[PDB]
């Protein structure tokens, strides 16, 4: 029911406020920033990644 | 040698490299088709990011090997 996504590869956070996870992660998404950055929570840290760098199980209402 | 690029996409299209060819050629392959600064762009291979300055004969990098290279955006 809570919109997921499937790291479908490695982001490693250079900039600040970036989330950071690896490979097969799933991280819980709950807001879009823009076209290409996502934000989420992963572990309870929370920030944004690109939109390119996951998988979509459950989409966004739109 | 014969690479398969996949933009964001489902499958790759194959390109034509050599031993000495560096991630930032391929790169710039991607950067004239799709109009995206090449600077903007990643390749990532077997769940590895590939360096800029790295070549063929350098990474894991070998006949047939599929990678995926998308523009990776930077909030500075």
């Amino acid at each position: 029911d809570q919109p997921c996504c499937r790291a479908l590869y490695d982001f490693e956070p250079e900039n600040e406020g970036e989330l950071g996870f690896k490979e097969g992660d799933i991280i819980t998404l709950t807001n879009q920033i823009d076209e290409n950055w996502y934000e989420g929570m992963l572990h309870g840290q929370s920030g944004f990644f690109p939109i390119n760098y996951v998988e979509i199980l459950v989409a966004l209402p739109h | 040698m014969i690479v398969f690029v996949r933009f964001n996409s489902s499958y790759g299209f194959p390109v034509e490299v050599d031993s000495d060819t560096s991630i930032f050629q391929l790169k710039e392959v991607v950067a004239k088709r799709q109009g995206v600064p090449a600077d903007q762009l990643r390749v990532i291979f077997a769940g590895k990011e590939l360096q800029n300055h790295l070549t063929v004969q350098n990474c894991d990098l070998e006949q047939q090997s599929i990678v995926h290279i998308v523009q990776r955006p930077q909030r500075k």
